[PDB]
């Protein structure tokens, strides 16, 4: 659970040569597209 | 200012003699008129309490008093009416 | 409304505050969030409270069309109601 | 600290969906991370 | 011994008979829609003297004679506990 | 739940206001008994009294009379908060399509949305303008 | 009209009680649990108000929703004066409420021994039983009221 | 569910018949409590009452609080919307 | 003890959830309940926040919640911590 | 075997194209965990149905039963799964396949109210009368559960 609401953490990296900013910039992309109802968010190193 | 209030003096010798226990009487009287909180569940996957008390039109009127049966030790159902008097009296609904 | 009103009684009273607002000051209120059953904390059957949004101090041109002179109009029209305490007040510079 | 260029994703059920419903939702989410290895790499669940 | 009782009876007697019952409402949320009745229950409230506690009814013998508290134990206000006992120059005296 | 005043004050309120003892900086302590079988105890410090220790103070003294307290009081949580007595703001919640009942958007904004609100950093106190859903088994006497 | 009455009665305004009677309000009117100007005076012990409503025909063995009449409050509560005001004006002193207790049973109860011999004198039945069976003399025994029980034989 | 709370076998019968609890009781996903009825302009309405912490800045409280709400929209059943109706801090933020 | 996932998250985790509120500076809030029988409530704070006054916060909100949870859990109490994943050592002990 | 352990984990993921070129490296079709669930009970229970026709055709115990005596048929009748009950039932799943509790996919298709299911059952011959440990009917579930639907369909 995240924040109250049932949750699953997803660990990964940004490829050889591409950063980190750019790696989240997909995994949003790709999160916007996922079923009615599922949301996502930053936590730990990714929120600071 | 103070109110009306629907004062009932559970008889003990009477519910003594009639075999029936005070914690019946108090839970019975207390769960439908008041309500009772007895456990939680699970609505759509979040935690939230399960209440039991009387449907609304069987905790209205003075007389639905006597409506309400505890089971004494011998298994008779006994009406409130056999063990209890009530008056009407004056009382605080807010003590500061 | 006085300790033994009705849920029923208060809606009623809510009802013509609300009415008034929406009605009487369609210049200057924007909003009414009306509550049955809650004052400054949670307060069943017999009190209510109402929540009014004015629109912006552009659109409310003179000393009429300000909070001081709506809540004076609307307390004096709110006195007529029979059963029940009801005053429009502006919440003080501070409030404490 | 982690690992620099490394992400921390949490997919949240906003919706009441249940535990199943999430799970496809990651599944859907991950086997979309796996089509882009040019930016994306190890993307895996931390859970169980 | 004589009337074949223990502590316990006496503590269950004054854990039933000194007692503060929550009984709810008549005309209570949710009502019957049109109810004008809205008063609190009042059951069982705290004892306020060694008159009443002496008439707690502990049971009923055979013979319809009844064992009341004062009957198996003397009732007066007392000390939570008699261990500290002060003295302003020999003059009995309490402090803080 | 379905006590009177008389009961709430005597079993639950008296209790507390006991055990309200070595208490840094209290100006004054009042308190309301309800027949709704609701009471709050509101202890006003000096100013520049530091609200964190006075939370934990009062906490420190309110867990002490816990166990004394009835079981059914202990059961639906007895908050101790730091907060103004007037409202910041109040967030309205309605259903443009009216597909929801004055019920269904109380759940809703208690189960999906309260929790969040009441956990942000500066919401000393949140008030649900209605009721989260429960189970409500609605007992017939005649049947029973 | 009847409603401004009540509440009249209750707060013990003698001036206004006169006033809301000189524009013909019901002397009998009743609240939502069945209680008249005269309940009320009797309750909270406004003997000037039961004096002035007795005199105007207000019903003396009136009866709230639950059968008690206010000699029954009076005699309950310790108002001497207005339990024998009612009584002089044809209270009924052996009338019992829907659980069978009397205005002797009420008085009886909370010590009240100089309203006990008033009720007595007036032809209450000492041997009138509560639906439990209990006699004022019983009620005497049971809470150690011993100069009570004297009374009572 | 209320079908799975109906189905709870209180007694088998003599005669081998069950007594569920949907016998004798009516079982519906309803309110903790009754008390609390809010309307928004005449409509059915309900909301959160926030109270500022000790010390707490208004202004920062209120945007963390809008930015909760922009993170819940999304998710919203078709028609839900979140309204406006009383806030303290668009004054302090305009009057600057 | 002998706890499922389910079990641990529905009993425990969502209570104690549901009460870590009205404590400040907190940043975000995450959980684990697994079929070990264990929740673990990790609750991190804006960088600077008193790491003492944050913990006390939660564990007196978590008297909230205390009365809520199972018997065998409050039986095994609660640990509140502050979080570090750092050792000076360790000291091994064995058995030659 | 390796390929068997893969193949398990396939059907349960809903890995369609790997579970292709499993059954093409000829990957264990009667490979079992220790609760004794097949590939086909996997894909049956989590509801992929291209997976439950590949097996079939390579093969697959349509009647393998786990270690508490459950077929694919109880998994795809009990979840809901309209299709894989079809395909099941038309490559010879037993229909009135008891599990160790006596439990028949009717029983377990009228306890979670599954209205098209039980009537695919009934339809391949799918015994009304039969009873669990408990000598319970689908009637008596339907009856209890309080589903007026399902009630009317098992009279």
């Amino acid at each position: 659970r995240y924040n109250g609401l049932p949750s699953m953490e997803i660990l990964g990296q940004a490829a050889p040569g591409k950063s980190t900013g750019e790696a989240m910039e997909l995994m949003e992309q790709l999160a916007s597209k996922l079923p009615t109802g599922v949301g996502y968010d930053w936590t730990g190193m990714s929120y600071q | 200012e103070d109110t009306p209030q629907f004062k009932i003096d559970i008889d003990q010798e009477k519910a003594q003699a009639l075999g029936v226990s005070i914690n019946d009487i108090n839970t019975t009287l207390g769960a439908a008129w008041g309500g009772s909180y007895v456990n939680d569940f699970i609505d759509r996957g979040r935690v939230k309490k399960v209440y039991v008390m009387s449907e609304a039109k069987y905790r209205m009127l003075p007389d639905d008093i006597g409506d309400w049966y505890v089971r004494a030790a011998d298994g008779q159902m006994v009406p409130f009416s056999a063990f209890s008097s009530s008056r009407w009296e004056y009382g605080s609904p807010r003590l500061e | 409304l006085p300790a033994g009103a009705t849920q029923e009684r208060t809606q009623k009273v809510l009802n013509e505050v609300t009415h008034y607002y929406l009605t009487k000051e369609k210049n200057n209120v924007e909003s009414v969030f009306a509550v049955n059953g809650f004052g400054f904390a949670p307060r069943p059957q017999n009190t209510g409270i109402a929540f009014v949004s004015l629109k912006d101090w552009a659109d409310r041109p003179g000393e009429e069309n300000k909070v001081e002179a709506i809540t004076m109009r609307a307390t004096r029209a709110f006195s007529q109601i029979k059963d029940a305490m009801v005053f429009a007040f502006n919440l003080p510079a501070i409030v404490e | 600290l982690g690992t620099a260029t490394g992400f921390d994703f949490e997919l949240i059920d906003q919706a009441g969906l249940g535990h199943e419903k999430l799970t496809q939702a990651r599944n859907q989410l991950l086997a979309e991370a796996a089509k882009h290895p040019d930016m994306l790499t190890s993307v895996r669940p931390n859970g169980l | 011994n004589k009337f074949q009782l223990t502590p316990v009876d006496v503590i269950t007697a004054i854990k039933a008979q000194n007692a503060q019952v929550a009984a709810g409402q008549l005309g209570g949320t949710p009502p019957v829609k049109g109810q004008q009745l809205n008063a609190s229950i009042i059951a069982q409230t705290r004892l306020t003297s060694t008159e009443e506690f002496g008439k707690i009814l502990l049971k009923v013998n055979q013979d319809g004679s009844r064992v009341l508290l004062r009957d198996v134990a003397k009732i007066e206000l007392g000390g939570e506990n008699y261990d500290i006992i002060a003295e302003f120059n020999g003059q009995p005296a309490s402090g803080l | 739940p379905g006590a009177d005043a008389k009961t709430v004050q005597d079993t639950v309120t008296q209790v507390i206001e006991q055990n309200m003892n070595g208490i840094d900086n209290l100006m004054y302590m009042s308190s309301n008994s309800d027949s709704t079988g609701t009471v709050q105890i509101t202890l006003t410090f000096e100013s520049g009294t530091d609200a964190d220790i006075a939370q934990v103070q009062v906490q420190n003294k309110l867990q002490l009379a816990m166990p004394l307290l009835p079981q059914e009081v202990q059961q639906q949580g007895v908050s101790v908060e730091k907060s103004s007595s007037s409202f910041l703001m109040v967030v309205g919640v309605i259903n443009t399509d009216g597909t929801m009942t004055q019920e269904d958007i109380s759940d809703y904004v208690a189960a999906n949305m309260k929790d969040a609100i009441s956990r942000t950093s500066g919401v000393g106190d949140v008030q649900l303008f209605g009721s989260q859903y429960a189970m409500r088994i609605w007992m017939n006497p005649n049947e029973l | 009209l009847g409603k401004k009455l009540l509440e009249a009665a209750r707060a013990g305004r003698d001036d206004e009680v006169r006033i809301l009677m000189a524009n013909g309000a019901d002397v009998n009117a009743a609240d939502v649990v069945g209680w008249t100007p005269l309940h009320l005076a009797a309750y909270w012990g406004h003997l000037e108000i039961v004096e002035v409503l007795l005199k105007n025909g207000a019903d003396v063995n009136a009866y709230d929703t639950l059968g008690s009449t206010p000699l029954h409050l009076a005699a309950h509560f310790g108002h001497l004066e207005i339990v024998e005001v009612l009584l002089k004006n044809g209270a009924d002193v052996n009338a019992k409420d829907d659980n069978g207790i009397t205005p002797l049973h009420l008085a009886a109860n909370r010590g009240h021994l100089e309203i006990v011999e008033v009720l007595l004198k007036y032809g209450a039945d000492v041997n009138a039983q509560d639906k439990f069976g209990k006699t004022a003399f019983d009620i005497s025994i049971n809470n150690g009221n011993e100069d009570l029980a004297e009374i009572l034989q | 569910s209320t079908e799975e709370f109906g189905k709870i076998l209180l007694k088998v019968n003599q005669d081998g018949s069950r007594v569920l609890l949907r016998d004798v009781a009516k079982i519906e996903l309803g309110g903790e409590n009754y008390d609390i009825i809010a309307e928004f302009n005449g409509q059915p309405a309900s909301g959160l009452g926030i109270k500022l912490a000790t010390g707490a800045n208004a202004l920062d409280t209120a945007a963390a609080i809008r930015a909760e709400l922009a993170k819940m929209e999304p998710f919203f059943p078709s028609g839900l919307k979140i309204v406006y109706p009383y806030d303290t801090t668009p004054f302090v933020k305009i009057s600057i």
